[PDB]
């Protein structure tokens, strides 16, 4: 998804950031499909979730501790569901 | 100063609502879903200052009691005051008998069990999430 | 200009309340005017001073718009009939006020406030507010 | 460098077309768009283009509107000079649909916001091409 299409649709800075990320995912062994989907989800997360907020910053910083089973550098298509399940677990039975 | 460090779970009030739910389920309470939600919202409201927290607890206690009484069919304090002069003429033996008839020891035992369950579960799970979920659910049912 | 886009901040709550009232049937909602107002609030202003000015201007406008959306008599009707209300005893005014104010609605607004304070930390409420506004406009055009 | 501020111009035109306030001439507008998309290397040529394009764009917009030709206004304008200021304000308030103005404003803000993420020029050109195809079909 270096596809002539993203170059035509997105402005250059946005395109550069997306490509950089995509490439980052590919370098870490993610399938093309998974990488695209990962970028998509990220965009969605940015749109709906204030990632600039101190809360999300902490969660992102502790991502490896809170979500050990999810590799941020290798996105899998079912990663959102995994995040949901884990979050539900952290929200409920997770006190120690 | 993210208002966040200031969000504290319903602490002991979790038990208050659990008891209410148990009573509602048993058919002993006319549950007003919106008022109880407002109360819950009041308790969850983020207060930065420790003093405001103390104040909240002090205020919440009478309110919680009042609301609990309201949700029960118990006669209003006015009815008790106006009829109370008739109750002052009852012999101590009668009052004890009335009280023993009124108090279902099985219900007291259930509340105790619930208390122990809550203390035990609170060690593992955040009960507040459930209390709020049920409250929201009950409100939705009343609107549908 | 990316750095200058600041979400609807406290105005998110304003619109949520409006939506809640609309849903309850207490408001005649003018979708386009409210969208314009939202657009005005979202407009990217680089300078902090312009932001303060916007808030100052927006407050009266928001109030006016809210009033306009309500079934309440225009300030002219109140001024012309207000001299008749000045003769009402304090007890009657309190009775009228107590009858007029639905404590349940106030409580709902409060709950909504707490919900908003809590959700605004997790989710961008502005996105939803704008989406609903857009949606309501589309419904009025369809 | 894309249709920059002219994207908004066309969006407004499209909106007016949709509302039925504009008789849209697809070919003339396409030519105008083609003129605007022509790659110029020098920053100065870009300024010149903007200067030239402004009168042309305005002329084209007027042409596309149901408004009386400048000739009709000049010939009847002497009759309008006799109207009292109150009548002129009334006429103006009746003529200006505040809802349309508001919509244009909303469109502007939307455009400012979207132009940061997406190339609006691609869509404008696609719609223009589409509208031309519809007029030929």
């Amino acid at each position: 998804m270096g596809s002539i299409l993203t170059r035509w649709l997105l402005i250059p800075p946005v395109n550069a950031r997306l490509i950089g990320r995509y490439r980052d995912y590919r370098r870490h062994g993610a399938s093309a499909f998974s990488a695209t989907l990962g970028c998509f989800w990220m965009i969605l997360a940015w749109i709906f979730i204030p990632l600039e907020h101190p809360r999300w910053q902490r969660i992102r910083a502790e991502h490896k501790n809170l979500y050990p089973h999810i590799n941020a550098s290798r996105p899998r298509p079912l990663d959102p569901v995994r995040y949901l399940i884990q979050t539900c677990w952290l929200l409920i039975g997770a006190s120690r | 100063s993210s208002l966040w460090q200031y969000w504290r779970g319903l602490s002991g009030w979790n038990f208050y609502f659990l008891v209410k739910f148990g009573l509602l389920w048993a058919g002993y309470l006319n549950f007003h879903p919106l008022l109880n939600l407002v109360f819950a919202a009041f308790l969850l409201m983020p207060l930065p200052r420790y003093s405001l927290h103390r104040l909240r607890h002090w205020i919440a206690l009478p309110i919680g009691f009042a609301l609990f009484w309201h949700d029960t069919w118990l006669p209003g304090p006015e009815s008790i005051m106006s009829q109370g002069s008739q109750v002052a003429g009852f012999s101590t033996d009668y009052l004890i008998d009335l009280v023993t008839r009124f108090i279902n020891w099985q219900m007291i035992g259930a509340i105790f069990v619930l208390l122990v369950a809550w203390l035990f579960l609170s060690q593992w799970i955040r009960i507040t999430v459930f209390v709020v979920a049920i409250l929201l659910w009950l409100n939705v049912l009343t609107l549908a």
